[PDB]
């Protein structure tokens, strides 16, 4: 009885984690952003000095 | 985190396109005044 009280506490608590990664997959990639940030950044400090 | 990373995204593309419309535009002036600057030689003793 304890072992399933405690089973099904980590089964709600797995499903709050996939309910929230589920969210967090309907977004692009992190790293990815970060590159074409960085691409970005210099992209446009090159237009802004020509500019 | 990615929701500020895609909206900063979304503003530099903004701010791309700003430079890019400052660029032309600029480009045009830049134009423009060497036109002027043409004109000018062509009305110039000395």
């Amino acid at each position: 009885k304890k072992q399933i009280l405690q089973a099904k506490r980590i089964r709600k608590n797995r499903q709050e984690y996939d309910a929230l990664a589920k969210v967090i997959q309907h977004h692009p990639d992190r790293h990815e952003t970060l590159k074409e940030l960085e691409a970005l950044g210099k992209e446009l400090e090159h237009l802004s000095h020509i500019k | 985190q990615r929701k500020r990373l895609a909206e900063k995204y979304r503003e530099c593309l903004s701010n791309k396109e700003k430079i890019l419309k400052e660029i032309e535009v600029k480009k045009e002036y830049l134009s423009s005044l060497q036109p002027r600057l043409n004109s000018i030689m062509q009305a110039s003793v000395q």
